[PDB]
């Protein structure tokens, strides 16, 4: 099997900027007939993949322009001439020349934006879930930037870590921030012995935590 | 107007069989060679099979790991390629995407949307819905809601809310999976001004259960 390597699992850029994604075969993409056969495709979140080039230089049709490919035997570069807040996603590189076909493990595009607080929001759970016995407390982080951001949650003050169920997003293709979805898992029964519930994140932009609370006797 | 379609994915038995459909338009269909590939965390993007077109006597070639299980065959007078998948095993779980070679050369430039295969014994289970409204009042120019979808299986469902008409403040998050199944929230961020005066609802589809639920989002 011919090994597509993709060295980078992401690169940062900043919009305006050119910038380049590279990819190396274990052998040499070129057929006898003369053509090699090396193409590269983007995959934007929750979409097919698609391809932007084929045959190492071959912009596909619907392709913008400020896509380029270059490159020969094992070793290929995908180059933006201005890369665009829109082109967040994962590219990847494939060979097309023996069976069976392999694709490199993608590297991902990051766009690079200010910083950015998250925007916290906390939620008790609805009655219509407590008639059903269950006491869901939900916490949104929304819209932030740098991507990384820790979760706290405390129950009366004392913190829980078993039932809570994260969730991320992409990076957003338009305002390039990210944002999670962090579930606190109870029953009603453990959810009527406590008060206080409280959504604690830590982030970049602050130096203390961002704190959501709210009290069940109220 | 090119377009591949797939159909035919769902939960699926282990051990079980099932056949996947690929329905190809606007392009010449005979001439191209059409392949299957799937997708699955881990692995990231994995060739399965091909069948060339009749002037190539239709040969077929497939991936290692199914060979023998899975079986590639295309009708041209109905323009669709189909994929026979049987003994199936977890590890088959995946997005699967029929896409095409158009012409020499041309390496896969067609892709379908993908169809989700989940090879589980577990039970197609219907999902609750529950709005979620702030606690305190609003102001300040902006009001988050939300809408938890949870004990759903399998995936996937699709929010909207507003029947679509408010798409821009939306996040709907990756579901997770635990002992109480799959749990999905949605958020969307509109002006104060526009709820609570304005009716928000939120709109959940399980199509592997055939569910629908509008639940609106009230003050509490
Ligand atoms: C290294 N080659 C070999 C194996 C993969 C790649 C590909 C290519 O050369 O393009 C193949 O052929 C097609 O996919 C094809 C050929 C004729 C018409 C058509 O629609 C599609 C021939």
């Amino acid at each position: 099997d011919i090994v597509m390597t993709q060295a980078a699992p992401s690169v940062p850029v900043t919009p305006g900027e050119s910038v380049s994604i590279s990819c190396r075969s274990s052998k040499s993409l070129l057929h006898s007939n003369g053509y090699t056969y090396l193409h590269w495709f983007l995959q934007r979140p929750g979409q097919s993949p698609q391809l932007l080039i084929y045959r190492v230089s071959n912009l596909a049709s619907g392709v913008p322009d400020r896509f380029s490919g270059s490159g020969s035997g094992t070793a290929f570069t995908l180059r933006f001439s201005r890369v665009e807040a829109e082109d967040v996603g994962v590219y990847y590189c494939m060979q097309h020349l023996e069976y069976p076909f392999t694709f490199g493990s993608g590297t991902k595009l990051e766009i690079k934006r200010a910083d950015a607080a998250p925007t916290v929001s906390i939620f008790p759970p609805s009655s219509e879930q407590l008639t059903s016995g269950g006491a869901s407390v939900v916490c949104f982080l929304n819209n932030f930037y740098p991507q990384d951001i820790t979760v706290s949650w405390k129950i009366d003050g004392a913190e829980r870590s078993s039932g809570v169920l994260n969730s991320w997003t992409d990076q957003d293709s338009s305002d390039s921030t990210y944002s999670m979805s962090s579930t606190l898992t109870l029953t009603k029964d453990e959810y009527e012995r406590h008060s206080s519930y409280t959504c604690e994140a830590t982030h970049k932009t602050s130096t203390s935590p961002i704190t959501k609370s709210f009290n069940r006797g109220e | 107007e090119v377009t591949l379609q797939e159909s035919g994915g769902g939960l699926v038995q282990p051990g079980g069989s099932m056949k996947l459909s690929c329905a190809a338009s606007g392009f010449t269909f005979s001439d191209a060679w059409v392949d299957w590939v799937r997708q699955s965390p881990g692995k990231g993007l994995e060739w399965v099979a091909e069948i060339r077109n009749k002037a190539n006597n239709h040969a077929t070639k497939y991936t290692e790991s199914v060979k023998g299980r899975f079986t590639i065959s295309r009708d041209d007078s109905k323009s669709s390629v189909y994929l026979q998948m049987n003994s199936l095993r977890a590890e088959d779980t995946g997005i699967y995407y029929c896409t095409s070679v158009p012409q020499l050369g041309r390496g896969f430039a067609y892709w379908g949307q993908g169809t989700l295969v989940t090879v589980s014994a577990a039970s197609t289970t219907p999902p609750s819905v529950y709005p979620l409204a702030p606690g305190s009042g609003g102001a300040g120019s902006m009001v988050t809601l939300g809408c938890l979808v949870k004990g759903y299986f399998p995936e996937p469902v699709t929010v909207t809310w507003n029947s679509g008409a408010l798409s821009s403040g939306v996040h709907t998050f990756p579901a997770v999976l635990q002992s109480d199944l799959y749990t999905l929230s949605s958020s969307v961020t509109v002006p104060s001004s526009t709820w609570p005066s304005q009716t928000v609802t939120c709109n959940v589809a399980h199509p592997a259960s055939s569910t629908q639920v509008d639940k609106k989002i009230v003050p509490k």
